[PDB]
RNA sequence: UAAGUGAUCUAGAAAG
């Protein structure tokens, strides 16, 4: 509950997605939750008004950095 | 239907087609026909701007 | 009549240089769209009537000094001189006494085969567009960049990259100046309450364009701590460890104050050799407003909806609306 | 034939009086 | 600063002046590397794509008569032939048995 | 042939 919280903030701290990215990379968070790291953009995506070029950025950024990431989004997808 | 949008929105018409038409895509574009079934399909890329069906 | 720069025919569009025009408040904003032939004419025109043996008149060009060096209007003699060209004529078009149309108060952005980036301001914004047929590589479109939509395809046929006009940003910073001075007698709530408006009416207006200017960031963080410092140096404080964000960040229902963090981002701070040339990707982060202790206190642009969201909604919406009507119409009710 | 149509087709030691002065207040007015 | 990248200096900027590389970093170091096959796929869409050739193979056949002429030569200079006639006699035999053996690729 | 080492300012007293 308060890792999503703390997720959520980190998202909302960054201006641009492109730092939001850094910040969740510089988390250090394991293989584990990454599709629930995931999951919560995407809900923090949904939350707002309209999709936002941000979040986008975000995902394009996590997604090059690592394959398990890669695996995360497509998991993600899969489950929406 | 939203995610078709986008996609034609950003990469463009044609192009799309291109690219889908390099990739597999069963249960968007199916070819073998399943008795009336690719009717649906193709009734519902109808519904957006959409060729080929 | 016709609607806001739509024409009858393409012919009549076609027809004449001067495809669009606006004059918004004492600020006109031609554009041209010559052929070679015209071009040509209109350099010849030009140079002949005042001539120059070098390159010459490069410098003393008013070129967007807030853009980087491969990304503002590159100076190449041809483009340069017609830029200049065209200048003249639109100066020789009005007359002097009723107007002063001094060349050093004029940006003449150009677009050409060897221009490929189409700079201009517009109410306190800098915009770089940048067709994506010119793009060498488009990227995942960044945020603070407007993709534009061709009317016929329907396809995101260009950019427009978006910072905030120096002006503006030197406007914002007079703002905050004039918040912080006439604060002796006012107390913290108020000064909060005053920073916090003019924090709101800098984003809600241009608000997806802050993301660009590094310059803006870093008024939004030295303004913001100076703001701080009116609090803490309100109690003779001004130390970092007495003021914990709650005082600050929390609102006023709560003994807080109600200030609204455009802060606690990370400034990006790329290479600044470097990025003077061309844009970089942003490499570097700079550690703006930071804290002991540090809470991510949330930004204020995440809660705003950025233009060109607002924008295609916009459409969205009205379209949807439009629509309905028709349907309250046919239906014979009140919708 | 576009040009054509057009209505228009083709120091001093005073501080008050510079061509500094005047152009400094032109500037710092609005 | 750092490497061309930090803030002038921490006085003025009313922060740390704290300074991350960004982990988008690696994404902007290999973009390339990881969209390889947004470029590998255009390429592979334009993937399938006489005077000179003549001109060297006459310099080829001319050339490798000169050889003859230079072995020639080299017969006659090491080899007890002192005099010019003889180099000349052997150079004009070359010419007519060369010459003659072109003449009938010629021919053929 | 496919990750994450690292740069971290301040700082309180008088009189007005």
């Amino acid at each position: 509950v308060e890792f999503k919280k703390k997720i959520y903030l980190v998202l909302k701290s960054s201006l641009s997605g492109d730092e939001a990215a850094h910040k969740l990379l510089k988390l250090k968070i394991a293989n584990n939750l990454k599709k629930s790291v995931v999951d919560i953009i995407i809900k923090s995506s949904l939350q707002e008004s309209t999709f936002s070029k941000f979040y986008s950025i975000l995902s394009e950024r996590m997604i090059t950095f690592h394959r398990s990431w890669q695996t995360a989004y497509n998991e993600t997808f899969e489950q929406n | 239907k939203f995610l078709f949008q986008e996609l034609v929105n950003e990469l463009g018409l044609d192009e799309l087609q291109l690219r889908l038409n390099s990739s597999k895509l069963d249960g968007m574009f199916p070819l073998e026909g399943d008795a009336e079934h690719i009717r649906y399909s193709i009734n519902f890329f109808t519904a957006i701007g959409l060729g080929l069906l | 009549p016709n609607e806001f720069m739509q024409f009858k025919s393409k012919e009549v569009e076609k027809a004449h240089p001067i495809r669009l025009y606006t004059r918004y408040l004492d600020r006109i904003y031609m554009l041209f769209h010559f052929e070679e032939d015209e071009g040509e004419e209109l350099t010849d025109e030009y140079l002949a009537e005042n001539p120059d043996p070098n390159f010459e008149n490069s410098i003393g060009y008013n070129n967007r000094k807030c853009w980087p060096k491969d990304s503002r209007m590159r100076l190449i003699r041809q483009d340069v001189n017609l830029g200049r060209a065209v200048f003249w004529e639109i100066q020789s078009r009005v007359p002097t006494s009723l107007t002063s149309i001094k060349w050093e108060n004029a940006f003449v952005s150009v677009y050409s085969k060897n221009n490929p980036n189409l700079l201009f301001s517009m109410c306190g914004f800098e915009v770089r567009i940048l067709p994506r047929q010119r793009m060498e590589e488009v990227v995942s479109n960044d945020e603070g960049v407007w993709d534009l939509v061709d009317e016929r395809t329907k396809q995101r046929t260009a950019k427009a990259y978006l910072k905030v006009s120096e002006e503006e940003i030197k406007k914002f910073d007079s703002r905050i100046r004039g918040i912080l001075m006439a604060s002796g007698s006012t107390t913290f709530t108020k000064v909060a309450a005053k920073w916090n408006t003019s924090l709101i009416s800098l984003f809600t207006y241009f608000r997806e364009a802050i993301v660009a200017t590094e310059p803006l960031l870093d008024i939004l963080v030295k303004g913001e701590t100076r703001i701080q410092n009116r609090v803490k140096l309100g109690l003779n404080s001004k130390m970092p460890t007495r003021f914990p964000p709650a005082v600050f960040y929390t609102p006023k229902e709560l003994g807080g104050l109600g200030m609204i963090s455009a802060s606690h981002i990370l400034i990006p701070a790329s290479d600044l050799s470097w990025s003077k040339q061309t844009d970089t990707g942003i490499t570097h982060f700079r550690a703006g407003m930071t804290h002991e202790d540090e809470k991510l206190i949330p930004t204020i642009f995440r809660y705003i909806t950025t233009w060109e969201n607002e924008f295609l909604d916009s459409q969205r919406v009205w379209a949807e609306y439009a629509t309905k009507r028709q349907e309250a119409i046919q239906q014979n009710r009140r919708l | 034939s576009w040009r054509k149509g057009t209505a228009f087709g083709r120091y001093i030691n005073d501080m008050t009086k510079s061509e500094y002065h005047q152009e400094f207040l032109h500037k710092h007015v609005r | 600063s750092y490497n061309g990248i930090g803030l002038k200096s921490a006085k003025g900027s009313s922060t740390s002046g704290h300074v991350q590389r960004s982990l988008a970093s690696n994404n902007r170091r290999r973009p390339q590397g990881s969209q390889q096959q947004r470029q590998q796929r255009q390429n592979a869409i334009k993937k399938a794509s006489l005077a000179v050739q003549k001109q060297i193979e006459t310099h080829m056949e001319k050339r490798e008569i000169e050889v003859q002429v230079s072995e020639l030569r080299d017969r006659l200079e090491e080899e007890e032939t002192l005099s010019e006639e003889q180099i000349d006699k052997k150079c004009e035999a070359l010419r007519a048995k060369l010459t003659n053996e072109w003449q009938e690729q010629q021919r053929m």
